[PDB]
Order: C-alpha cells, then structure tokens, then sequence
C-alpha cells in the first residue's frame, strides 16, 4: 500500500533535498490506467467535472478529486494513455 | 519491496552518491539507539496529539543539537508528510543490514560440545576458502542431533551444506532401500 | 512457555510468544485472570504472534496479561469414571459432586479412523416407533439424523429414543448438548437418576459413587461462547472414542443441535479474518464437519451408534450445513411444521425421511414392498393437493377418493404417543413393534380397515386400539 | 536522555505519558470510536468521554481501541480526553428501582430524583447451571382465564408473546403487571411476593408514558420497575436495556425474592445488533443478521431460572415479546427464539379485527411445563376445557351443518361457541384465580351451553359479583386449599342454581 | 473555525481543520463560489479530517478551497413571520418574495420530549370531517398515514384540515415537501394563494405581505441532493416545534411522502459507505425514523 | 521441482488409492513405473473420430431411450437418494461378462469410480458390493473423502483422467464416473477463499467453467492413429429442490452431450430407476 508520492522516483528528490515542486497546479502525471480510467499525481486546483487534455490528443473528465491523486473517466480508449504521461487542464 | 524497504534503498542510495555512508549511518544508528532507550520519543514519534509542526520543530532541534546530516532530516520530513514516522525503526533496520552486507556476511553453525582451537581454527579456514569472502564472523551453537560432525549454514539462505552424521546416515539409508 | 496478551476482540485473542512459539490446536491458560480461562490455538500470523480461541468471555482481560502454554491440546479424562457424569469442554465436573479420578486424559483433537479399519455391517434398531421401524430402518452401528426447525419435537423424539433404546441396551451411552436449553439437561440428568441409568451414591464425608452408570454426559449450552461451543462435540467423541478403541465396547451418542458447530464457526470466522461464503457461512463449513463425522464410524474394535439432531434455519433444508449433512448419514429423518400443525406427532414426513437399511436384503420383501406401497400412495395422495384445495374432492374419480381416503388414514396411523409425553398430553405411551406395524400397513393398503372413520386412528399404536376406538365412537 | 527536549517544545509533554489510564480519540462515527491509549483497559469496561458521555471498551486492537458510544455522536469530538471508570459495565439493583423508570444504565428520567445503589451487579454475567437450578412446580397468576387455564406460565420459566402489531402483547403484559397487586399487598412475605420488570425497546414514549401512568392509576408500582429505550435513544442502549432488566432481577432471583421480567420488543434489540454489526463492517447472514443473534438472545434468555434449595429458592420468569409480518413464524428471529423458550402465546389480527380479546389463539399457543404450573382446582377445569376445546377446534369445519349433523356435534359446537366467548375479558381488568376456576366450572358444567353467547358478558360480571358478596367462603376456602373437593364443589353448584334462579337471561 | 477542502466524491466532501475540530451535524459553509454550498458533518476520520454531506451540487468545487464553521447544525428560522413562506432545507426562501425577516432560528437536529414532560392523557383532534371523526378519529401528538395519489380530492382535505383546524383550534401548519415534483408545488403554492390558505397582498414599494396564514411550506425539491431530502422533515419538525413549545398551540405537519426520507437515507449511507441491509436499506433505518418521529 | 503428477497403469486395477496415488486398502504398495501430469492439455480437434461404439449400461431406459457411447459425456442429474450410484454401479457390474468372455484389450472396458466428498464407511460399502460381484479386477477408485483436505478433494478427478488417459491413449477403452462433481467445486470455494481470492456468484470464483472444461475435455474418442482409444464420462450431480436453474446444474448441462435426470416423485411412485426419459436426452 504505497501513495504516488511515495514512489522511488519522487523520493530520491525528497532525500536528496530538491524542492521542484514549481510544477504547477495546472500539470499532472498519469500514474495508473484501465478500462477507461486513469490515476494522476497533481493537479491540486483542477474542478471536479473539470475536461482535461493529454499528451495524445485525447480528453477526459475529472470526477474523484482525492487527498493523494485524481481520478479521472476517458473519452476513448486507453491505448494512448501510460507510464506519467502529462496531463495538462483546460 | 515494503514502504521501509523503499526508504532505505532511496537513502542508502542516495547517502552513497553525495554526502556519504557512514555518516548517515551513524545518524541512523543514534536516532535507534535513542528510540530505543529514551521511550518517551517513541511516545512522540506514535502519538497523533502532536501537530505536524511540533514534530518538524522538534525533528530540526535535534538535528541542530545533534551530529545531523541533511539527508536524514530530508528522510523525516518525508515520513512526516506521509505519515510514515513509525517506521523509523524498520528504516534503519534496513538500513543497517546492506552495508554489513555489503562488507562481510555473519554465518550460524553449529556442533555437539565444545570443540577445540584447533579444529575451529580448520573449520574457519576450510569456511573461508569454501566462501572466498575476505570477511566472516560466525556464530557458535550446540545441537546434538547431528551427532558431532559440524553443520553450519553460511548465511546466504540458498547455501545450507549440510555436513552432518545423522542427515547423511539417513539419506543414504533412505536411498539403499530402494528396490533392486 | 509464557506470552503476552496483544489484541482481543470478543472471541478471539492475539497473544505475543518471545521464545518459541506453541504448535497449532495446542491449549493456554490465561493467569491474571478470575476463573480458568483456556485458549485453543487456531492460526499463526508472524512476528511471533498466535490468534486463539476462547473457551470463556473475554470481560476482564488486559493487553498485557500473561499466558502460559501447556504444551499439548486440551485434555480431557477417560475411563470407567467419566461414567454417571456430567463433563464441560475442558473437562471439569459441573455436577457439584466432586472432581474426576480418571487415570489417562485424551485429546480433544484427534485423526479419525483410516479406510481398512472399517467395518459396514447391516443392522437393525427396535426403537418401539412405527415410522421409523417402517419406512426409516434406525442401523445399529451407524448415523441417524433427525432433521427439523423449531417446535416440531426433536428433542423429545430423541428422549423417547433414549428411552427405548439405552434403557434396553447394556452397552454404554453418552449424550452431548451444543446450544441446548439448560432445563432440558437438568431434566435428562434427572431422568437418569431416576431410571437408573446414572446411579449416584452419597458416601459419608460428601464423596460420591457413580458406579453402576451407563451414559456420560457433556453439556455446552447456549450460555456459552461459539468457542466454547464448536469444540463439545469433539469431547464426547473423544469419550467415545475410548470406549470403542480401548473397551471394545459398542457405544451410543448422542448429540443434540450439531447445527450450532457450524454457527459458533460463522460467528467466529469474521473474527478470525475469512472471508465469508453464501450465507455467512465458513469456507471451512465441509471440512470442519468430516473432520467430526469421519471421527464417528463402526470399526474392527467396537461400534459408535450415531443420533444427531439437525437444526433447520428458517425451515429451509436447501441451507449449505444440512445440505452438506445429509450426504454424511446412514439414515435420516425429516420432521415438518405443515404436518405438525395438523396435531400429527411424531411430525415425520416419510417422503423426505429415508435409509440405506431398507432394501429386500437387509429387511424382508414384505417389509420392503409395504414401505414402497405407502411411499407411492403417499406420493399419488401429495399430487392431487392442489386440486384438492382448488376444486374440492368431489372433482375426483373414485380410485382417487380411495388413495385419499387410505392416505389420511395411514398419515393418522403413523402418529403415536410417547411416554415423555404425557405431562403434556396426558395419554400413556405405546412401544409398537415392527411384525404388528406390517400387519396393520398391510391390511391398511389391502382395504380391510376402510370401514373405520378417520379419527379412530390417531394416537392408537396397533390396528386393536383403533378397532376399540371406532366401537366407542360409534355410540 | 532527551526528553528535557520535548518539555521544552511540547509544552505539556510529560502529561500525556500515562496511556494507561487516560486515552486520546482518534475517529468518530456510526456509534463507534476510536482511541489511542488505555492500555490497561479491560474489555467490556466502562469508559468515561470528556462531556459526561459514557461507552463500552468494545474492542482492544494492537495500539487503538474501538468503543461503542452510550449516546449520539456529538458529545464526542477527535482530540477529546477518554478516563478509565475502572470497572465493567454495571447498574444498579436493589430496592429502589420500584416504581422507577431508568434509562439502561440507572439513570432515572421521570423527575423524581436518583437511585439508591447497591454493588452495582455487571450487566452481560454468565447465567447459572445444571445443580443450583430447579425444576418449575408453582404458577405465576397473569390474571388471563385462557392463559392461566389452558397455557399455563410457571415461576421459572421463559414464555414467549409472538404476534403481529395491535394484537394485545402490551394489554397482556399490562395484565400480567396489575393481577399480581393483591397477591402482594395481602402476603408481605418476600419469599411469596412477585416483583417484576418491563422493557421497552424502542417503544414509543407516549406509550411508555401512558404505561406508566396506568399502573400508577392502579397502584401496580410498589413491586415492579421500569426500564425505557425508546425509538430515539441510541442502538447501544437498546441493545444493552434488556441485560440491565436481566441484572435488576438477579437480585431477587439470587436474594431469593420471584420476579418476572417483560422485554416488550426483542425485534428491535436485534434490529440494533445487526446496525451496530454493519457499522462495524462485520459480514452479514441471513436477512442481514448476524451469527451472534442466537448467543444473544440466549446470554439474555437463559438467565431466567429457579433456583434452588441451596440457593436460595428464588425465581425469575421471562415473557419476551415478538412481533411478526404477516404471521410468519418460519422466519429466522422468531425460530431462534421458540428454540430457546419453553413454550408459545401466538396472538392474531384475525381474531383481533373479529373483536376476540384477548385474541389468543390455542392451538398454536403451547407450554412445556403445563399443568405442573397450575393448582389442582384449576387443573380439574382446564383440562376439560382444553379437551372440549380441542374437539371444537376440529369439528368447528362443518359447523355450517349443525342442522344436518347430529346432537353429539351440536352440543360441542355449543359447548365451545360458549367457552370461546367465556375466555373473553376487557382491558386492564383481571380475574383472580377463584373467580377464574368458578367461571370456568360454570362454563364446563354446561350452565352456558343453552344460554346465549351475548349474554355471558352480563352473566359472568352479575355471577363474579354474587360470590364476591356472599361465597367469600367459598373463595378464600378455594384460595387456601388449592382444590375443590366435593364439599366447595357442591356447594358451588348451589350458588350456581341459586343464580340462574335469581337472575333472568335470553336463554 | 476554518478548514479547507481536501476530497471531493459526489456529494461526500471531507475537509480538513488544523485545530479546534467541529462537532458532527454541524454546518460549515465553502468560500469562493456562487451558489452558497452547505455542508453537514457526518463523520470524524482522523488526521484533524471530517466527513460532510453536501446540500447542494459540488461541480465547480476545489480542493484547497476555503471553508467556515457555523458552530451550530443548520440553524431555521421561526416565528409568525414563516408563516405563508417557503424555505429549503437550509431556510432560505426559494418563493422569491424576500428573505424571512425573523426574530428567532433553530437547529433542526433537537432533542425529543423527556419522559416527563409528556402529556399522559390521549385526546382526539376535532377536525371537523365526518366519516375522519366517526370510524378514524385523530388523536392531538398523533401521526396519520395517508394513502391516495390523484384523483381523489387530497389537496382538498388537506386545505380542509388545515382551514378547520385554524378556526377551531387556533394552531399553525406546516407541510413539508420531501423530493416532490416542481410542478406539483406550484400547483400546491397557487391553490394556497387561491383558497386563502395563504395571503400574499403586494406592498406599494414592491415587496410582499405575508399577511394572517395558516401552512407555513418547507421543500426539498427532486433537484436537490440526498441530505437535503433527509433533512427537510427535520427542518419543518423544528419549524413546528417552535410553535409547539413556545406559542403553545396545537399544530399541523402534513408530509408529502415519507418514502423518500428513507429513499434520501439508503443514498446518504450508500455514499459514506455504510453496508446496506436486507433490501438496500440503510443500517440506521429505525433509528433514523424514531430520531424524526418521537419529536 | 516436479509439477503435481500421478502413477498410471494397470498397477492400479484392483486397489484403492488417495488423490496422490498412494493406497489405502492396507495391502502393498503401487507397482507402476510410468507418471503422468495431473493437470493436462485435452486432444484437439484433428486427433478424435465420431461415436460410433455402444456403451453397455445393464439398464433397460438406458440403453434403449438414453443410449451412451464410447467416448460421450452423459450427466447423472438428480436429487438426493435417487440412484445416482446404483446406476453407475450397474454399469460397472454390467462390463464383468464382456471382459470376461474376451481377451481383446481393445474390446475389455476398464473404469475408474472417483469418489469426491463420500464418507469411507460408503466408500468400503461400495468395494464389498464388487468384491461379491468380482467387479474389482477391472475397476480403481480414488477416494477423495470429507476428512481429506480440499486440495485432495479438488485433485481426485484430474488424478482419475489422469489414469484414464493412459487407456485413452494406449488403444484402449475406459470409463470414469465422478462422483458427488458439486464437492470439487465446494473445495475450489473453499480454497480461493482461504486464499483471499474474490469470489463471484453463490460465493463461487469465475473460473468454475475452467475448471470443469479442463475435466470433461479429456474425455474423447481417438483415431484410428492415435490407438482407437476411448474415455467415456458419466459424472453426477446433486440438485435441491429440482433447481437445476442454478450455477453448477447448468454450467455442467451445457458442457455435455446428454442428460440423464431423476425424481424423487418417479422414485416413490414406483418407477425405479426413476428416469425421466422426456427431459433426459442423448
Ligand atoms: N382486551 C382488550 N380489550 C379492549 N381493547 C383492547 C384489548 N386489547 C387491546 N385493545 C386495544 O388494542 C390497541 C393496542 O393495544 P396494545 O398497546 O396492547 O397493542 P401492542 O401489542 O402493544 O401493539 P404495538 O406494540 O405494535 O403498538 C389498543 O387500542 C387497545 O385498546
Ligand atoms: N433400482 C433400484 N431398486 C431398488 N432400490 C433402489 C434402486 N435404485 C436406487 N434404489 C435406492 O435409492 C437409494 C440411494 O442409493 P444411491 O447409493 O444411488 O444414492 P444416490 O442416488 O447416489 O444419492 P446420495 O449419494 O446423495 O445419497 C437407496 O436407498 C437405493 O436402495
Ligand atoms: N409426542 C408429542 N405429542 C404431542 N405433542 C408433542 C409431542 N412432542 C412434542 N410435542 C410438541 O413439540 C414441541 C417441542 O418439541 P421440541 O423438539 O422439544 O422443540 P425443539 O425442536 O425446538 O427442540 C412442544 O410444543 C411439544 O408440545
């Protein structure tokens, strides 16, 4: 059981002391994906019912707003969609 | 693999690239040993009625009144932000056992009675050319079951040689009953 | 080897070991504690930690509390002296007559008997009760159910069973309560020392002599934990099991309300963790029920006859325990509420009641065609109920008047009242053997007792009752 | 070593070591609460919040501890301070509760001022064995002719009113309550005197409220107490209520006093016990029940007893209520219960809407124990009663041909037509068991068999005042031998002929 | 207080304080959007975190966004001057004739009556109908279920009820619309204003004048979210215990259904994620009922 | 390092073995050399023929109405006490004189009883009724009891194809008949719930169809290259209340090439084996 920001990628910035955390509110990155769904670390500000757009071209709703990540429903399929793509508002 | 597990590869990984191993380590050994023997910063570390910035002020006043790195402040703060305090301990356990690792193994072995310097300086001998592991510091035990002959188990799980009386006894006795 | 108590919830207690852990099913008794607490290992979960199950309420217990493993299961005695005695789960006399002088102690938990030493051998029960001495053959040295809801006369069937048949035995006998009603027991140990079936003597100096009785006695009742529930039945095998290994003896057991084995474990599982399945009940709910049955069998050395009563929840014999039940029983018996209300007692539905003992080469041809005459005139009488209740008899042909006539006849004859029914009842009992059963059900289906109203056959034993109850009622 | 650090900085840290005694909630919700600390906390002990607000050490997990709240949660925030009471869950017991209604913990509500205290007897106790306990060999008079005839309730016995809602459960109870006023007031002897316990669970409180003042219109206070748990107070209390009436008459049942105690809705104390289950996320059964319904009911239940020679000789009845849907008895909580008591008062809607009261049914309403709890006087009655009743409730499927069928049929259509409207009775109004044994002997005696069925009201009441007035000698002559010999049975033929001379009715 | 948001799922907002935490059912309101958003406590968690049901839609919320403790639950108002009105769960006027200029609010989670302070003396309720008077006679403090839809003339012996009442024993009304069609409110407001069940005379600068009524109206409209139609009897339970307690009268309550409350209840535990009992029904399901229906 | 596997051949003709292999009877070991995999890939669509070859039940609705064949998979379907073992007990006391007059192992008829959930006393009462018929020494059992675990309970019908397979395969013929089929599935249950895995419906996992058609699959009728062998299945379910709407009744209905039902209604009115030859089919 283990958040997105606790992963080992993140941490060896937080040991390490980096404070890049001028990612904006307005970027996030995708951490899980399935059946229409995908999981992303950021966006602190994003609405809930709010559209946001990927790397790809594709779009999507975001409806769980949660303390660690947001969900958020795809309209399309999740073949585009991987590994900390960006995810950027509207 | 575990959430202490992830924490102190990040830390043994990152305190072997830039400020150094030992000192993180005695860092790490201090804050154990006084977990261990103060048992009220337990009680801090456990507690929920401390505020998150009552805990971040008192982790920083022990880092300034203690020999401190920041490595190891940056590893509380996070564990602060991710409710992951508790797990100090098991952090350093982890932290403790690779580079122990890393330099020489401790092995478990084990005979009837008391043997003799003589064939402990053989048995530490053979061992140390059977490893080819410049550092060994063993253990001495006492089960009668394998009758005298020295068993032992080199501490790397996958190697158990099984140098005993009994155990060969009863495989090969198991093997000579088989048919024709 | 002492532990620590962790973590309690209800039933359930987490104890912390330093050394060396205790192996699983072994026994611990709690000491900062008022009575003698006893906890029955049950799991292993790592960091030196046990999960175990308590044999008595858990009110008064610390995180902190010390533990103190015995290093075997629990033990309980064995013996000529157990006899004429009542026995809790652990063992202790709760007679108030002094305690045990048994020499050995066995196991609560032990591995049932293997596939040779096995011994199918067919034989016959005289209970004195025309349904089953027909249509359900009781076999001496096998199981028996009698399955049924609440009210319907379980309890009773089975004292008049022990009545019929332990009294008339010589053997020995014992008897197991799991979730049963406190009055009941008392009742049953005083019926005991009345009949003499229990001989308790009062020796100067408050001792006791019990020598002289033929059946134990083992009571976990519904004032008492689930685990201190599922592991009554296992006692009295255990009992049992000492008398047909060791005596060689040919024994009887027993058991009322098996059902709750299952139910202490659907109120235990939850607690210990599992996943649950359909109806809340275990995953466990086949295995931990061979476990008991496959502990239950005839073998080379003795012989255990089997009497379990079944509970029914809801009146719904679809349930997954009695469904799972009925696949472990030499003979069966299904008591009905439809059949109860209409004053019918016993309250046996012969169609869902059967055997294994009924084929023309254990019971004889005669024997075996009347019971399959009755079954299917009571089948051809159940197939016309909904015309009956639609349209009316009148609708009927005349050989259906006929099968209906005989089967409201023959359903009033298969009704008989006991002797432990008469303080309710008032009636004395009537012992039917099984040549006068046949000759009546005989000449019942032949048409030799047409002439006779229908009331003259309830409550009558043979065909000479019923003959002198039609001549009264006549006037 | 460094705790002169946390001194400094926390500024209050030395106060909160003693986690053994004092303990910090955590969460809140659904009744339930969580708390770090209290170590040293049994389970099933009482705990004390900080705004006066108690609750029950449920659960006692590694580090938190689980509490089950006696109130609503809003008495209790995150962050308040958790005391040890250091002491299970207990009430008080005694005298001093008569004639008092209290919440389920002793908590007094009808404004009169608080209750005395005795050891305070813990509440969920174990209850007795095999030895101490007793057989049932004495009745206990509820006042109802059908009950007290032909479903007789001991005195250590646990007889259970099944039926569906407005059908006279609470007019039984009440009954049961209001005939025991001059058995007490005329005995003065404890060892005679029956007390007694009602509890509502989740009972509306104007109807408790009316109760009450019924009783205390009839003076039935003196010897019984009340325990309330209505629909608003919380599922903790409903479900605790029932074992605190349980632990009122211990006292009496281990003092050697009788009592007997009336849960007037156990329907809803599971109803709790499957919320506060739910709550807790435990998995559900059947019907969303749990499996600790059966050990629930049962812990209660069983506790109902005689004792014996040795302890005592005290009693404790039980009369638990349940209320059914559409008459279904082959459900799951009604099962339970009927395979725990010792018998069945069925009531029904049909008979209730006919205008049958009390509308007890008879042959589905039994009782173990039988005519062991009934005199001799009125064990020669009943039975017939019952006998004749029997043959009516058999024949009464062709009763629509009376004219075709013979006098024999004819008779006991009459016969019963008469006994049914004789086991008839009005609301709060009783009978002795006297005046119950001349109605019934009047009844079996064919004295109602040409008489017509409208006028058995007015012959009965003329007749119960008659020998009220002048055969009080027969009365007390039948009170005190327990019989009737031939001597007070012919004597009571003749004041029978004596009034049907006297007085004039339709038949 | 003030806290700030920190999850949003559908109508369950959890929120989170740094010191001083709320107790349950009380309200908080969010800053920095239109549409003023309510909020009642249901649950702590932990972590200075609380749980909250929404009375209204949560689109267009943040996390991070700002948030107030009341101090109190949601807080009604009452007196003569609710008369004739119409007020949401929350007591605002959703009639658009002005805001309820009160001299007095109450919370809508009360206590009920003690044990002794209960009248022990059952007395019926003259209302003037006569098959209701002679074979289903009313009781004062009494609770009457009512079972027709349309076509039958419901409306009709509601305003009935409520006329007769008023003259003859002096008392107020209320009614309470729990998830009701829209339509069918404005029906119910304009046969009001029709049959004089209520006075709406204009004033010459424009504003109204809720002059002598006898129905105050309390609506959680099908548009409204579950805890709105959960906690719209209780805000006309307290509305008439105003009434009750202090003017001292014989009241009414008409309930458009009472379905929809346990309907509005199953929802609100489906969300907070209570298990659901036998038939979907939530756990709380008596409890709830009795918490409404003893006061 | 070995995968689950069983002993084959006709070492077990005559004994009775657990799941594993390993006797019970009480009299000698196993003499087999040759192992097999317990959990196996069926034959595919090239290497199997069509039916053409009559399975001889000993009844009379049977072979007239509800014919079998060699290399079919016919369902035993009915309540509880119907005849569902009688009737493979017939069927297996039919074979002793169509192998005792011949010595063609291509035309003797061996057959396996597996036993899933039966108690032993049953078990023992089912060995003595062959041994007074001398029906043993063409028959094994594999008895997979109540007191044996549920992995035990759970391998017993793959051990028995297992065993079949080597007749499968080496030209002969063979028979299987699962007994008490709705225990496996039990035990499944009970496995994947003790193992946290989720279940599905009635508390069952979703692959209880996987687990079934890996079973009955292996039963088939091999060419004229791969030997001419045959594994003929008859195995049998419980059913309550007649509710054969359900899970298992229906999964298992529609995964076989006939159906062979019995009523309790048939059985007390007099007609015994109480067959219903409308809905049963072939
Ligand atoms: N013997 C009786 N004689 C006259 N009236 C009766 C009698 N019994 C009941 N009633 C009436 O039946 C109604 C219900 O009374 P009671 O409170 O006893 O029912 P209950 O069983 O408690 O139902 P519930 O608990 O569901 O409210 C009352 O209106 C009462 O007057
Ligand atoms: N042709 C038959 N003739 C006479 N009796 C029969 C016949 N077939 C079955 N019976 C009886 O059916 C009963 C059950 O026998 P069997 O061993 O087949 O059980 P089953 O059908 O497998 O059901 P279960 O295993 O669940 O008990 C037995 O009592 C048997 O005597
Ligand atoms: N031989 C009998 N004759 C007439 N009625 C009986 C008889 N046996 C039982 N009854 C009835 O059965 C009911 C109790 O049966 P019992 O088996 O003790 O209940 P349970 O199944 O719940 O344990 C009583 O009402 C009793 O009157």
């Amino acid at each position: 059981k283990i958040s997105p920001s606790e992963m080992s990628r993140l941490l060896e910035e937080r040991i390490a002391g980096w404070k890049t955390q001028t990612s904006t509110e307005e970027v996030g990155r995708v951490v899980s994906v399935g059946d229409g769904i995908a999981r992303l670390f950021g966006l602190e500000g994003v609405q809930a019912g709010e559209l946001v757009e990927f790397q790809n071209g594709m779009t999507g709703m975001a409806l769980n707003l949660e303390t660690d990540n947001v969900g958020v429903v795809i309209f399309g399929d999740d073949r585009s969609v991987l590994e900390g793509d960006s995810v950027k508002r509207t | 693999q575990t959430l202490e597990g992830r924490y102190a590869s990040a830390l043994f990984r990152v305190a072997k690239k830039k400020n150094q191993l030992e000192k993180v380590y005695g860092d790490l050994e201090s804050v154990r040993n006084a977990l261990k023997d103060s048992s009220e910063f337990r009680l801090f570390v456990d507690s929920p009625a401390v505020s998150v910035q009552q805990k971040l002020d008192v982790l920083r006043q022990l880092v300034n009144r203690y020999k401190f790195d920041p490595l190891t402040g940056n590893l509380l703060t996070t564990l602060v932000e991710n409710k992951r305090l508790p797990m100090l301990a098991r952090v350093a356990d982890a932290f403790d056992a690779m580079y122990r690792k890393e330099k020489g193994e401790v092995k478990c072995l084990v005979t009837s009675a008391k043997p003799l310097s003589a064939q402990q300086q053989k048995e530490i001998v053979a061992a140390l050319q059977n490893r080819a592991g410049t550092q060994a510091r063993l253990i001495i035990d006492y089960a009668v079951s394998p009758q005298i002959m020295g068993g032992l188990v080199v501490r790397l799980g996958e190697q158990v040689l099984d140098f005993s009386v009994a155990t060969r006894l009863d495989r090969l006795q198991s093997q000579l009953l088989a048919p024709l | 080897n002492h532990g620590r108590i962790t973590q309690v919830i209800g039933a359930v207690v987490d104890v912390h070991f330093d050394e060396q852990l205790p192996p699983i099913l072994n026994s611990l008794e709690v000491q900062g504690h008022t009575n003698r607490l006893v906890l029955e290992v049950a799991q292993h979960l790592g960091e030196n930690t046990v999960r175990t199950i308590a044999m008595d309420a858990t009110e008064g217990l610390v995180r902190g509390q010390k533990v103190v493993d015995t290093g075997a299961p629990i033990q309980v005695p064995v013996g000529v002296e157990t006899l004429g005695r009542i026995m809790n789960v652990i063992g202790e006399p709760v007679d108030e007559c002094g305690p045990v002088p048994a020499k050995k102690t066995y196991s609560i938990h032990r591995a049932a008997p293997l596939f040779a030493d096995q011994s199918t051998e067919p034989g016959l029960l005289q209970t004195g009760i025309k349904v089953v001495d027909l249509l359900a053959p009781y076999a001496k040295g096998g199981k028996i159910g009698l399955f049924g809801g609440a009210g319907v006369g379980k309890t009773v069937l089975i004292m008049e069973l022990i009545n019929n048949v332990a009294n008339k035995h010589g053997g020995f006998s014992v008897f197991a309560g799991v979730g049963e009603r406190t009055r009941e027991g008392n009742d049953l140990y005083h019926e005991m020392m009345t009949t003499g079936v229990i001989k308790r003597k009062k020796l100067e100096d408050g001792k006791f002599d019990f020598t002289g009785s033929k059946a134990a006695l083992v009571y976990g009742q519904m004032n008492e934990p689930p685990g201190a529930r599922a592991r009554v039945a296992l006692t009295a095998l255990s009992v049992a099991e000492y008398f047909r290994d060791e005596q060689g003896q040919d024994v009887l057991l027993f058991i009322d309300n098996i059902y709750r084995f299952t139910q202490a474990g659907s109120e235990v599982s939850a607690l210990l963790g599992r996943i649950p399945s359909a109806v809340g009940y275990q995953p466990t709910l086949a295995t931990d029920l061979g476990q008991l049955q496959e502990r239950i069998t005839t073998t080379k050395k003795g012989s255990i006859t089997s009497v379990q009563a079944v509970y029914v929840p809801a009146d719904d014999l679809t349930d997954p325990a009695p469904a799972t039940t009925f696949a472990h029983l030499d003979a069966t018996t299904v008591l009905s509420r439809q059949i109860a209300e209409l004053g019918i007692y016993p309250a046996v539905d012969p169609l869902d009641s059967t055997s294994r003992m009924l084929a023309p080469e254990i019971v004889g041809q005669e024997h075996y065609d009347t019971a399959r005459a009755t079954q299917k005139l009571l089948q051809d009488y159940k197939s016309l109920q909904d015309i009956i209740a639609i349209l009316g008899m009148d609708e009927l042909s005349e050989e259906d008047k006929l099968v209906v006539s005989r089967a409201r006849k023959i359903q009033r004859f298969l009704s008989q009242p006991f002797t432990v029914a008469e303080v309710f009842t008032g009636k004395p009992g009537r012992f039917v053997e099984l040549p006068e059963t046949i000759k009546s059900a005989q000449t019942i289906l032949r048409g030799e007792c047409d002439d006779l109203p229908e009331m003259a056959f309830y409550m009558c034993g043979g065909l000479e009752e019923v003959r002198s109850k039609a001549v009264k009622m006549a006037q | 070593e460094m705790s002169r650090l946390l001194e400094e900085r926390i500024a209050g840290w030395k106060t909160q070591t003693s986690t053994e005694e004092v303990g910090r909630v955590v969460s809140v919700g659904d009744g339930i609460a969580r708390l770090f600390g209290l170590e040293g906390v049994q389970a099933g002990e009482l705990v004390e919040f900080q705004n006066g607000m108690t609750g029950m050490a449920l659960n006692l997990e590694t580090d938190n501890v689980g509490v089950v709240i006696f109130g609503d949660d809003r008495s209790v925030l995150e962050g308040d301070s958790v005391k040890r009471t250091g002491r299970i869950v207990d009430v008080p017991i005694g005298p001093g509760l008569l004639g008092r209604v209290v919440d389920a913990l002793g908590n007094p509500i009808d404004g009169k001022g608080p209750i005395p205290a005795k050891e305070r007897r813990r509440v969920e106790l174990k209850a007795p064995g095999i030895i101490p306990r007793k057989s049932v060999h004495e009745p206990m008079m509820t006042g109802l002719k059908c009950v007290d005839a032909l479903v007789p309730v001991g005195r250590g016995q646990r007889e259970l009113i099944i039926g569906d809602r407005q059908t006279g459960k609470t007019a039984v109870a009440v009954d049961a309550i209001i005939n025991q006023k001059e058995i007490n007031d005329s005995t003065d002897d404890e060892s005679k005197k029956l007390y007694c316990i009602y509890v509502a669970v989740g009972q509306k409180r104007s109807t408790v409220a009316q109760i009450v003042k019924a009783l205390e219109q009839r003076d039935a206070m003196k010897y019984t107490t009340v325990v309330a748990a209505t629909a608003s107070e919380a599922a903790p209390l409903q479900f605790l209520a029932p074992y605190s009436g349980c632990a009122m008459g211990e006292w009496f049942r281990d003092s050697g006093r009788h009592c007997v105690i009336i849960y007037d809705d156990l329907s809803k104390q599971a109803t709790a016990y499957r919320q506060m289950s739910l709550l807790l996320r435990r998995p559900p059964g059947r019907e969303a029940y749990p499996g600790d319904v059966f050990y629930l009911h049962s812990r209660l239940l069983e506790r109902a007893a005689k004792m014996g020679d040795k302890s005592g000789g005290g009693s404790l009845t039980a009369l638990p209520v349940i209320e059914t849907q559409a008459g279904d008895v082959s459900a799951y909580i009604p099962t339970n219960v009927i395979s725990i008591t010792d018998g069945q008062i069925f009531l029904e809607t049909e008979l209730f809407y006919k205008g049958i009261r009390p509308a007890i049914n008879v042959g589905l309403s039994v009782s173990r124990v039988g005519s062991a709890a009934q005199v001799k006087a009125m064990k020669q009655v009943a039975g017939t009663m019952k006998l004749e009743l029997a043959q009516y409730r058999e024949v009464a499927a062709f009763a629509q041909f009376g004219s075709d069928l013979d006098a024999s049929t004819r008779q006991l259509l009459t016969r019963g037509t008469a006994l049914t409207e004789l086991l008839k009775q009005r609301q709060y109004s009783p009978m002795k068991n006297s005046v119950q044994v001349c109605v019934l002997y009047c009844g079996v005696k064919g004295y109602l068999d040409p008489l017509d069925p409208k006028e058995i009201s007015r012959f009965e009441s003329l007749f119960i005042d008659y020998i009220n007035a002048n055969h009080q000698d027969i009365l007390k002559t039948i009170e005190t031998e327990k019989e009737l010999s031939e001597k007070t049975e012919a004597k009571l033929r003749a004041a029978v002929d004596e009034f049907v001379a006297m007085n004039e009715f339709k038949k």
